[PDB]
């Protein structure tokens, strides 16, 4: 049978982070898979577009960076700005 | 014994807006949606996910629209909908 | 050759740096991809996903739950300003609708 | 072939208590019967469009989705 | 001395506004407006013309449509007059103010 | 600066009469230039951006182009 | 070699197929691009270009002006349904709007 | 200087094919201009999702008619299908 990838067991391991003792159906496991989908999407989308509008060919971490100030909202991208840059950094220690 | 007007409505919204399931029936909601497919194209198969999401679909649109139905409908100062409602939420919605 | 180690570990994520960075390749998205641009990806998607989650448990903690079902997440998504901006013209299968009536209809 | 009238006045009074309705004229069901109709056709032609795009018989759940996505209605719990 | 009756003079108003395309924003006040709101974003930021002309035109069709929809809001309670919570609602069913 | 005073009420009175309203009452001007405001904080913040992203002190057409196309509003004629 | 000989003619078109094709393939759409592909984009944008320009010219006549201003596109687009349809969420510059005064307002 | 293409000449050819004698504004040019931007961007980005939803690395005319197909509203997109395929043949054929 043809493998069907999914953000399954990312999603257990996050969930198993914050609620050590909550489980998860699978209707709701179908639901987070989609809004991780469609999040990538628009994301991704975003930063191609901003890629292509100052003339470069290269997807780059500040694009990623712009694209997420753009589309989320508020106070989450500040928050959600400031998570990628940790990892970044960290990424270029190791 | 029999309750005022207007009390097993407020019965019912309570109700209704705790509940998670489906409104309509399944039965005539796929009949229903078996015949407007009949008319593009002919001899059409249909998964049954396909027609609960097009029911789910269908609800959210609805429950909306009257949401909408009654804001319009409470800015008249009255409390029953009318088509009138309907078209004006519609209208400025943009569908219409 | 050494032990291999994913990328995500070095990032201290728990998201697949590699497949995120796989999708952005295969994607058709720009002719080259950056070596940080996956990471930020995943770290971002990994934001998100405990944020919802953690509203979601909550949600379903409040209920005398265990296990987290559609309503819960509808339930987070929709009490939140900036979840519910982010998510407007989004349905959410099984969600159901948040409990409110006008205070016009209410007996006075 | 009249199945417009599967949905009855009751599944229609249901719809609106869960919209907050509390009070509902007589010709709102021939009304939201029409919008129903219109919404499914709208939808249900472009899931056949994407049907038939890709040489199948069957419409599956990802056409629907697709389609309903297309009109900026993104659903989510079938399909991915 | 003459005088007209009260909605004849906003009649005429109404044909001659609906058949020009000129902007109807006095330029310079809107330039000022937007160069202030600007600042709070970042500071010393420069403007080309045609930004402020876009902004502008953006701006003008934005409040007519909404003028549109509150109009149609305020006739639905039968009334002539435009009233702040016609604005409300059509901005709520709109899905801004939501 | 109180620049929103700017925006004079025969300014939004001519708005409004290209909108089609016949009668105004006296309260809507406050309600517009608060609309008016919250749309052009919006936009601006996204041209912003965009400005921002490619280095530039200049806010250009383009920017604002792309701020307006990104909230579902294409304004033609400007690129 | 032949003398060179435009896509665009040998399909009969006026738009340009070779544009066409180099926009497809440069702006990140698939891996690859068929042959057809640009010959029926450019045919149909001619298509859509022409029935804008009809209408656009046929209301500077009616308006005895010779050029077309955005005021005839615009009056072109908003009398039209599917046009309108189309452009449903458009703001053309310098256009205006449709004279339209609801009836309960006349005297 | 500098190269800038656009859409120019190709549309005052077709209006001088529809209008002979009427002309056209700097101002409507940009307008057409920008409408024929927008509307090549929309078919191909949804020729493009069609593509990557069947797993194919091509786009085709089939593709393009399907884009156009859902987009255009109407007996508008009947008619430029019938357009568009008459091109594919006279371009095939020569």
């Amino acid at each position: 049978k043809t493998r069907k990838e999914s953000y399954a067991i990312y999603v257990y391991k996050v969930l198993k982070q914050v609620h050590p003792d909550t489980g998860i159906s699978s209707k709701a496991m179908s639901i987070m898979n989609s809004f991780v989908n469609d999040v990538f999407e628009r994301i991704a989308g975003e930063a191609s577009r901003l890629a292509h509008y100052n003339k470069r060919s290269t997807i780059t971490s500040r694009e990623i960076q712009t694209a997420v100030r753009l589309l989320l909202p508020g106070e989450l991208a500040k928050h959600a700005v400031s998570e990628g840059t940790k990892a970044v950094t960290k990424y270029t220690s190791a | 014994h029999r309750y005022r007007p207007g009390t097993v409505a407020l019965r019912e919204i309570r109700r209704y807006q705790k509940s998670t399931e489906l409104l309509i029936r399944k039965l005539p909601f796929q009949r229903l949606v078996r015949e407007i497919a009949q008319d593009f194209k002919t001899d059409l198969r249909f998964q049954s996910s396909a027609v609960m999401a097009l029911q789910e679909a269908s609800e959210a649109y609805l429950v909306a629209l009257f949401e909408d139905t009654n804001l319009c409908a409470i800015h008249a100062k009255r409390v029953t909908i009318m088509p009138k409602d309907i078209q004006l939420a519609r209208r400025i919605r943009g569908e219409r | 050759r050494a032990k291999a180690k994913t990328r995500s570990s070095r990032a201290g994520l728990q998201f697949p740096v590699g497949r995120v960075h796989r999708l952005l390749r295969k994607g058709n998205y720009a002719e080259r991809v950056g070596a940080g641009a996956p990471v930020y990806l995943a770290a971002v998607l990994e934001y998100l996903t405990a944020e919802i989650l953690e509203l979601a448990g909550n949600a379903a903690r409040d209920n005398k739950k265990t296990r987290i079902i559609p309503r819960h997440l509808q339930l987070a998504v929709r009490n939140d300003e900036e979840l519910n901006k982010l998510l407007g013209r989004v349905t959410i299968a099984q969600g159901g609708v948040l409990p409110n009536i006008q205070s016009v209809l209410l007996p006075k | 072939r009249d199945n417009i009238q599967g949905i009855t006045k009751p599944a229609i009074r249901r719809l609106a208590r869960r919209g907050g309705v509390k009070r509902i004229s007589g010709l709102i069901y021939e009304e939201t019967r029409g919008v129903l109709k219109v919404f499914l056709e709208n939808v249900i032609r472009d899931a056949v469009t994407y049907t038939e795009h890709a040489k199948r018989k069957t419409v599956t759940a990802m056409d629907v989705v697709y389609a309903l996505k297309r009109q900026g209605r993104t659903l989510y719990g079938f399909g991915g």
